[PDB]
This record gives structure tokens, C-alpha cells and sequence, in this order.
């Protein structure tokens, strides 16, 4: 089918070039435009341009004029977004999208463009724990922990995904010791706990630290 | 040039898919204005037309068709007259200009001069990659008194479009860039004007202009409605001669022009017949026949009795609906100097056609053209009886005119044949179009016949190709008889010499005439040699002769 | 340059229903018919509709139906389906060539104003020995956005610390959650005893509180 596919995330120091990658594939690639736009965390959207991948023609974004170039390469079906003495706070999430009349109906999966001037640290994984001391009636709730760590994103799956009831997660905040926070509580039966088995995989790819912490009664 | 003239192929497989496009080319070339049918199809994915564009107006209708170039770059075409029309109905089609078997297509029309449709309306359909065709307001094309404006366009896509230029008003665009914006210059008028150049009434274009104005003044138009007589547009000529109101007889009007197109002309261009009401033909008018003065041109004028019939042609009174010449004919150009018409044999002719029990040509029968010397229309040749080594019963045709090309295009056109050399011998002028002669294995002397001098304008060529190779006929021998002049023939031998740097006894080149020595005896006259009277002189004395009879031959 | 307007306001009752507005000016909206809309779901690629102002796609839901004189930029839901509820983006092609955004606005269903069920946790003998002790309470089932918290740490009303996220508007429930915790390194934990949460949430019947003690078992 149609499928525009980005880079892996990326981390680059200011002062530094970025250059995400789109391929796109199952839809004739010179046929259509292709445009991009990035998120800044919880924010809107910002269209930054779009290449002509028949002809080459480029529009840009007049805020990133200087720093930006798309290219395309038609042998391989790719588009190339550029951006240059990357300074913050581009951080974003930064899609490739097809363009249809002024309009994108088709995306890539997104690719996090993060620029700090830090480096890059773990997170503290800790069990929250609850017993019938934690009992609102015949009904449960218990999660891990997240704090003081570097940089995004922080999966906190459920027992392999494999119970995806009640789970309920947060946003990362940015502390006053300049890392970021959040939790992780699975709404579940204190009809059921401990005796059930409620394994959080906090994930850090950044660290790579593949974290199994189950918590339990 | 200026001028040139279209094609009338429509839909129709190009015979030579090599020298198609080297014909377009010729043809279009340097080219304003095409009297006739634009008509651009079958070129392939990668394939310059860059000649294509001077073109302004054209006459009748244009047909883009099963091509997969991804332009076709007449950004500079203004007005179509839709004189002629496709399907009797469109005088603009676009069709089939996909994928059959980065992609191919036509993108976009990018038509961003096309202001004006007089006559005809517009077809668009299956073209996969076209862009913005529904973009335009088809209204403000076609002309106000336009009859024919139905239209009929299809949106069928398999890519889509980017927005139009940021510049268009209104957003229709014949494409992509800013140069695309599609102008109006009918639906925004003041008053009911039928063309302006702006929204003020000022701004109006003169009631005899057509595509548009830079000013209000019959001088200041894009295109003429009617004719462009100098920088002024009038709705008809001058006429010819002005009469005297009392005996109103004839006076030769100093400032009269001629009608040409749509043209207010001094006089008629090379291959065209000048006429006696003041408009130039390919064809006289009803009560007329052809004239000639020293001066080499023709005219029409008006006859005695009745006029003295003539032989015709295919594709003319009579003849005008069938497709070839045979047995059922072959009979009506007995003894003919002159057909006003065409001739063309295809493999139905010599080959039978039982389908209505008509009998296989003869290469005998053919010989009823040997009187033959004028063609007025074209001559095809695509069968013909493997016996005959050439085409020697035309060896006394003279002139092909042109004034009818077979497809639009071609004068001249042998194919497929069997032939071994032309023999055209007398061929000293192709009036107008080229020649195409191609796919005759066994064609040599070709490369001889000097055939710049046959053609008239230079919109003209021969366009050759699948014959035997010049090559192979320098090496296997075959070549121009040392007796011709110049190095040109149309076959083997002393009878077919374009010239004789000697003399000429009959249809023969001969480095002497038999004014010294030789037997059946002779004389000198003008380069040839003519026989003495069956007893003149016998004798082994000086100079024995001088003439004919025994009138002039000194005894 | 140079963003064009919208609210991030909409609300409205399952049900039906209301209309998001653009707008902006005869350069983009004002003046060109490429206006496009999208329904971000958060952290997912924005969906494509609609365009050209007012038509959808293949799948898209009938009664999305934006339309209306420029300089305005009318998107309209029309029964709110229940989740329905995203961030939501106008944008439009500009007299520059260029795509515009608007700010986005969030559409946000109403219903059953619901009360909070409090569990109350710590972060664990895991926790503590990096010196950090964080007093920690989740906001689990409730409506509107804002009730008020105030801990307790042995009867201070302390002010700072009391960290601060939100999850979107529940999707099958119409409910928020809320994060609210407490930042206590190892040095300001100590000579306190007693650790109560106290939600003084609208919806209750009156402010609830629930408790957690420093050495139970
Ligand atoms: C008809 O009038 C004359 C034809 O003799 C044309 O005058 C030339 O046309 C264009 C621009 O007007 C240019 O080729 C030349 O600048 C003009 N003068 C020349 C050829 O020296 C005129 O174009 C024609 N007008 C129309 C409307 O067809």
C-alpha cells in the first residue's frame, strides 16, 4: 500500500545538521509532492516546506530560510529533509507527508528530532506498592516510577502489553533538576494484585536500559 | 517561415514510426500559422518538439493523441479557428495519451495563450497524468457566436495535483507555474463586447479582433475574427477590380488583395491557383478550368462552353470515395496528360477482391498512364506486381502537385514495394509535401536522384529509410551511367539520366550523334539526334546531312 | 509567519455538536480554496480531513463539513460521536506559496461530571537510598479539569514540589486524570510521621481523604 517511512529518532548538539530520510513506497514516488511538518513538544503543527519529486521545485518555510534544503533522489524513492546549525529547540516530531491539493493525506510515523546541550542519563525505575492498605473498595492500582532522566521517549508497557486494562500514564515534566518525571498505574482488580502478575517494561532506547520491574503485593 | 500546412492523419498508425517525428518536425518547423489540422500523436517518451513552438493559429483543429511525451510545448498557441473539426465536433482533443503495456503522459496542456475558439468544442479523455483540465473556464475559449461549444472532458487521474499558482485569480491554471494562470478575456467584459483586456469598457477590444488586444483599435488585436489586411482587421479583402458605374465594365483595382487563410494577400503563394473572384484554391470554383501563362504559375477562370471534361482522380467527383485504383478503373485514365485528382494502388488492387468479384490489376494494364504527365493530387504506391523492376509506366509524369497529400503530408509515398530502382525520369517537380519512401528491400539508385530540385518550399524532404542500403548498391555496381551528368539518375543505364552532358537520341544518352560515321545515318539539332529521309545522302563525305526531309539534306 | 487563528475551546454535548473556526486573511483563507483540515489524536500523525475546504476522503465519518466565506475556516462535527475528541487543525495555501497552520484548538465532549477515586502511594526502600523519598497520588476517574490538591506532610501546607501533568480527556469514560506528586531528595523526610492526600474534588460529596503512614506493615 502507500507507506511514507522516516528515519529512527535522532539527538544532535547545537550547532549541529540534521537530515531526516523519507522513503516512499506503493504510490508512484515522482507523481506527488511531498511536504514537511514538525511538532514541538505538545504543540502545534509547523509546516516547514514541500519538493516537487518530478522536478525538484522547493518551497520554504521564510522562519528556517538559510537553513533548510529537500531533496529527493528518484532511483530510490526518498525524500531528504535538511536542517542545518540546529540550535534547540527544532526539537520536534517531524513528519514527511504526501501531498495531495494543498493537502497531505498520507504521513510518515514520525521522527523525533530532539537538541539539548546535555547528555544523555538514565531514568529511576521504583515499585509503588499496594496491599489491602491500598484498597478503595474491591478495586486496585499500582504502577512504577519515572524520574530524573534523559532523553525521550520512556515505553512503559504492561506485562508484555499483554494486560492493556486500566493502564493509565503521564506526561514528562520538566523538573527543577532539568530532567523529566511522569507514572504509570494499571487500573486492575483489587479483586485481583500481587497474586496477578502486573510487569511494567520501562523502556529507555536512549539508555537502552530494557527495564523489567513487575510489582506485586 | 510563416505559414504551413497541417496533417490529416487522425487517428492512423504512422507507416514510418522513424521518420514520423523527423516528418513533424519538417513540416512545423519554423511555422506561425498552420492552415490545417495540428494533429500530434504516436511520439514517443522522450522526444523533442521544440520546433513546435512558433505556432499561433490554427485553421482547422488540433488532436493530441496516444502520445507519452510529458509536454507538448505550444504555450504560444492563441486562437484555433476549428475551420475543420474532429469527430465533426471538437477543435481541441486530447486523448489516449497514457500507458499501454516517471511515468508517461502528458502532465499539462499549459494551452496559456489559448484565448480563442471559433469554431468547435473540446474533448479531453483518458490521459492519466493530466493536471488542471477542469481548472478552466472552457466559456471564456470558445467565442461568442461559437455554435459548437458543447465539451465534453474527462478527470479520470492517477496522480494528483499540486495547488495552482498563487497568482492565478480565481485559481484556473493551465498548469503548475505562474505562466500557466489561465487569462479571460470574454466572460469579464463591459457591455456585451465579445473580447476585452480589462474590466473597464476602455479596455474593449474591436469588434473585428479575436483573441484579445492591446488596445481598442482594429490594429491593436492578437488575432484577426476575419482577415488581417496589414496591421488592420477587416471583415474581407479588398476586391479585385472596381467597376465603372456606367458601363461597369472591369477596372483593375491598384490597392485589391487576394484571400489567403485568413489572410489579405497581394498574391497567391507558390502552389496555390489564384482565382477569378479573388481567393486562392487547391481546387477551382464549379464553372471553371485551368489556366497557365509563360509566367509559370495557374489560374482559374470561366469557360466557353460547358467545359471541356477531364480526367479525375481518386478523391474526386466521382472517384472521391474510393480508396484505390483497379481493374474496375484502370480503363477511365486512358490516354490521360493531366488528372486532377490522385492515384494510389495498394495491395487490394493487385491482389483480387472477391468481397464484390473485382479482378486482379494487370502489370500490363498499367500501361494506360504511360501518357501520363500531370498530377494534380498525390501519388501512393504500396503494392505493385513483382514483374515490373519499376515504376517505368510513370516515366513520363512530369509534376505531382501536392495539392492533395496523401495523409496530410505526402506528395510522394512508395512502401513495401519490390521495385529495384524509380525511373521516374521526367519527375522534375514534387509541387508540395515530401516524399516517403521506405521498406523496399530492393530499392538502389535512390541516393542519385538529386531531390532538392524536385522540391518547392522547404518544408519539404524525402524521408527514407528500410530500403537497401546506398552501400551495398556503390558496392555491388549499380550506379549512375557515366553519360549523366552531374552524377544524377533514377536507375541503371543511358535512358535514365536526370541530365546528358552529350546528346539525347530519343530516351538515350550518346557521347555523339551520327553526323561523322554511323549507319542508319543522322544530324545535329537541339543536344538530340534525328533520322534523314529513308534515301538522303549514303556517303562517306563531310557533314552528310542537315535535316528530316529531302527537303534540307543537300542533294 | 504568520499563523492564522483558531480557539482551542470548542467543548459541546454528545449528541451534537458544534463548529471550529480558521480564519485569516484574503492572502490564504481569504483568498484560495486550498483550505485543509486535520484531527490530531494525541501522539499519532494528523488525519486528513478535509480539503479543498469542504470534502472527505475515503472513511471519513459523514458530517465532517467544513465550508464558509473567507477569511473563515469552518470546520463542523455534527453528532459527537463519543471519541471524537483530538486536537484539531485548519490550514491553508498562501499568496507566498507557502502552507499555514492554524494554532489548533481542542474539542472536548462533555457528560457525567464524575468523582475521583485516590489511591495513595510512596516510591520504594528502592527509592529512598539515591536520596529521594517522593510522596505520591494519582487522580483516577473524574471531571471537569481542575479540583484542588494539598498535601500533607505532617500537617504543612508546603507550596512547590507538588508536581503537575494531564492525560487526555478519557476515551471511553469522558474523564481526566492528573498527576501530583511530591519532590522530598533524602534530606526533607525525615522527622515527619504522618502522610495524608487530601482531593477536594466538586464531585464527591464532600473533600475525601485516604492515608499512607511512614513504617506500617
Ligand atoms: C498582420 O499584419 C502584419 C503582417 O504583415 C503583422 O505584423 C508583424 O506581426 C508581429 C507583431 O505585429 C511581428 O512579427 C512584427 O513585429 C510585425 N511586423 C513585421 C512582420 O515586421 C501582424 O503581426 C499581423 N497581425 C495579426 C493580428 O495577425
Amino acid at each position: 500500500e502507500v507507506q511514507l517511512v522516516q528515519s529512527g529518532a535522532e539527538v544532535k548538539k547545537p550547532g549541529e545538521s540534521l537530515k531526516i530520510s523519507c522513503k516512499g513506497s506503493g504510490y508512484s514516488f515522482t507523481s506527488y509532492w511531498i511536504g514537511w511538518v514538525r511538532q514541538a513538544p505538545g504543540q502545534g503543527l509547523e509546516w516547514m516546506g514541500w519538493i516537487s519529486a518530478y522536478n525538484g521545485n522547493t518551497n520554504y518555510a521564510q522562519k528556517l530560510q538559510g537553513r533548510v534544503t529537500m531533496t529527493t533522489d528518484t532511483s530510490t524513492s526518498t525524500a531528504y529533509m535538511e536542517l542545518r546549525s540546529l540550535r534547540s529547540d527544532d526539537t520536534a516530531v517531524y513528519y514527511c507527508a504526501r501531498e495531495g491539493d494543498g493537502a497531505f493525506d498520507y504521513w510518515g510515523q514520525g521522527t523525533l528530532v530532539t537538541v539539548s546541550s546535555a547528555s544523555t542519563k538514565g531514568p529511576s525505575v521504583f515499585p509503588l506498592a499496594p496491599s489491602s492498605k491500598s484498597t478503595s473498595g474491591g478495586t486496585a492500582a499500582l504502577g512504577c516510577l519515572v524520574k530524573d532522566y534523559f532523553p525521550e521517549p520512556v515505553t512503559v508497557s504492561w506485562n508484555s502489553g499483554a494486560l492493556t486494562s486500566g493502564v493509565h500514564t503521564f506526561p514528562a515534566v520538566l523538573q527543577s533538576s532539568g530532567l523529566y518525571s511522569l507514572s504509570s498505574v494499571v487500573t486492575v482488580p483489587s479483586s485481583s494484585l500481587g497474586t496477578q502478575t502486573y510487569i511494567c517494561n520501562v523502556n529507555h532506547k536512549p539508555s537502552n536500559t530494557k527495564v523489567d520491574k513487575k510489582v506485586e503485593p | 517561415t510563416q505559414v504551413c500546412t497541417g496533417t490529416d492523419m487522425k487517428l492512423r498508425l504512422p507507416a514510418s514510426p522513424e521518420t514520423h517525428l523527423d516528418m513533424l518536425r519538417h513540416l512545423y518547423q519554423g511555422c506561425q500559422v498552420v492552415q490545417g489540422n495540428l494533429e500530434l500523436t504516436y511520439l514517443p517518451t522522450n522526444a523533442s518538439l521544440s520546433f513546435l513552438q512558433d505556432i499561433q493559429e490554427v485553421q482547422g483543429y488540433v488532436l493530441i493523441a496516444h502520445n507519452q511525451v510529458r509536454q507538448v510545448p505550444l504555450q504560444r498557441l492563441r486562437i484555433v479557428r476549428g475551420t475543420q473539426l474532429f469527430e465533426d465536433n471538437y477543435a481541441l482533443a486530447v486523448l489516449d495519451n497514457g500507458d499501454p503495456l516517471s511515468p508517461g503522459g502528458l502532465r499539462e496542456l499549459q494551452l496559456r495563450s489559448l484565448t480563442e475558439i471559433l469554431k468547435g468544442g473540446v474533448l479531453i479523455q483518458r490521459n492519466p497524468q493530466l493536471c488542471y483540465q477542469d481548472t478552466i473556464l472552457w466559456k471564456d475559449i470558445f467565442h461568442k457566436n461559437n455554435q459548437l461549444a458543447l465539451t465534453l472532458i474527462d478527470t479520470n487521474r492517477s496522480r494528483a495535483c499540486h495547488p495552482c499558482s498563487p497568482m492565478c485569480k480565481g485559481s484556473r491554471c493551465w498548469g503548475e507555474s505562474s505562466e500557466d494562470c489561465q487569462s479571460l478575456t470574454r466572460t469579464v467584459c463591459a457591455g456585451g463586447c465579445a473580447r476585452c483586456k480589462g474590466p473597464l469598457p476602455t479596455d474593449c477590444c474591436h469588434e473585428q479582433c479575436a483573441a484579445g488586444c492591446t488596445g481598442p483599435k482594429h490594429s491593436d488585436c492578437l488575432a484577426c475574427l476575419h482577415f488581417n489586411h496589414s496591421g488592420i482587421c477587416e471583415l474581407h479583402c479588398p476586391a479585385l477590380v472596381t467597376y465603372n458605374t456606367d458601363t461597369f465594365e472591369s477596372m483593375p483595382n491598384p490597392e485589391g488583395r487576394y484571400t489567403f487563410g485568413a489572410s489579405c494577400v497581394t498574391a497567391c503563394p507558390y502552389n496555390y491557383l489564384s482565382t477569378d473572384v479573388g481567393s486562392c484554391t487547391l481546387v477551382c470554383p464549379l464553372h471553371n478550368q485551368e489556366v497557365t501563362a509563360e509566367d509559370g504559375t495557374q489560374r482559374c477562370e470561366k469557360c466557353s462552353k460547358p467545359c471541356a471534361r477531364v480526367c479525375y482522380g481518386l478523391g474526386m467527383e466521382h472517384l472521391r470515395e474510393v480508396r484505390a485504383v483497379t481493374s474496375a478503373n484502370i480503363q477511365e485514365f486512358a490516354g490521360c496528360k493531366k488528372i486532377f485528382g490522385s492515384l494510389a494502388f495498394l495491395p487490394e488492387s493487385f491482389d483480387g477482391d472477391p468481397a464484390s468479384n473485382t479482378a486482379p490489376l494487370q502489370p500490363e494494364q498499367l500501361q494506360v498512364f504511360e501518357t501520363l504527365e500531370e498530377i494534380t493530387g498525390y501519388l501512393y504506391i504500396s503494392a505493385w506486381p513483382d514483374s515490373l523492376p519499376d515504376l517505368s509506366v510513370f516515366q513520363n509524369l512530369q509534376v505531382i502537385r501536392g495539392r492533395i497529400l496523401h495523409n496530410g503530408a505526402y506528395s510522394l509515398t512508395l512502401q513495401g514495394l519490390g521495385i529495384s530502382w524509380l525511373g521516374l525520369r521526367s519527375l522534375r517537380e514534387l509541387g508540395s509535401g515530401l516524399a516517403l519512401i521506405h521498406h523496399n528491400t530492393h530499392l538502389c539508385f535512390v541516393h542519385t536522384v538529386p531531390w532538392d530540385q524536385l522540391f518547392r518550399n522547404p518544408h519539404q524532404a524525402l524521408l527514407h529509410t528500410a530500403n537497401r542500403p546506398e552501400d551495398e548498391c556503390v558496392g555491388e555496381g549499380l550506379a549512375c551511367h557515366q553519360l549523366c551528368a552531374r552524377g544524377h539518375c533514377w536507375g541503371p543505364g543511358p535512358t535514365q539520366c536526370v541530365n546528358c552532358s552529350q546528346f539525347l537520341r530519343g530516351q538515350e544518352c550518346v557521347e555523339e550523334c551520327r553526323v561523322l560515321q554511323g549507319l542508319p545515318r543522322e544530324y545535329v539539332n537541339a543536344r538530340h539526334c534525328l533520322p534523314c529521309h529513308p534515301e538522303c545522302q549514303p556517303q562517306n563525305g563531310s557533314v552528310t546531312c542537315f535535316g528530316p526531309e529531302a527537303d534540307q539534306c543537300v542533294a | 509567519q504568520s499563523a492564522l487563528t483558531q480557539p482551542a475551546s470548542v467543548s459541546g454535548s454528545p449528541g451534537q455538536s458544534i463548529t471550529i473556526s480558521c480564519t485569516g486573511t484574503s492572502s490564504d483563507v481569504g483568498g484560495y480554496n486550498y483550505v485543509s483540515w486535520y484531527q490530531q489524536h494525541p501522539g499519532k500523525a494528523p488525519k486528513l480531513m478535509i480539503y479543498d475546504v469542504s470534502k472527505r476522503p475515503s472513511g471519513v465519518s459523514n458530517r465532517f463539513s467544513g465550508s464558509k466565506s473567507g477569511n473563515t475556516a469552518s470546520l463542523t462535527i455534527s453528532g459527537l460521536q463519543a471519541e471524537d475528541e483530538a486536537d484539531y487543525y485548519c490550514s491553508s495555501y498562501t499568496s507566498s506559496s507557502t502552507l499555514v497552520f492554524g494554532g489548533g484548538t481542542k474539542l472536548t465532549v462533555l457528560g457525567t461530571v464524575a468523582a475521583p477515586s485516590v489511591f495513595i502511594f510512596p516510591p520504594s526502600d528502592e527509592q529512598l537510598k539515591s536520596g529521594t523519598a517522593s510522596v505520591v497520588c494519582l487522580l483516577n476517574n473524574f471531571y471537569p479539569r481542575e479540583a484542588k490538591v494539598q498535601w500533607k506532610v505532617d500537617n504543612a501546607l508546603q507550596s512547590g514540589n507538588s508536581q503537575e501533568s494531564v492525560t487526555e480527556q478519557d476515551s471511553k469514560d469522558s474523564t481526566y486524570s492528573l498527576s501530583s506528586t511530591l519532590t522530598l531528595s533524602k534530606a526533607d523526610y525525615e522527622k515527619h510521621k504522618v502522610y495524608a492526600c487530601e482531593v477536594t474534588h466538586q464531585g464527591l460529596s464532600s473533600p475525601v481523604t485516604k492515608s499512607f503512614n511512614r513504617g506500617e506493615c
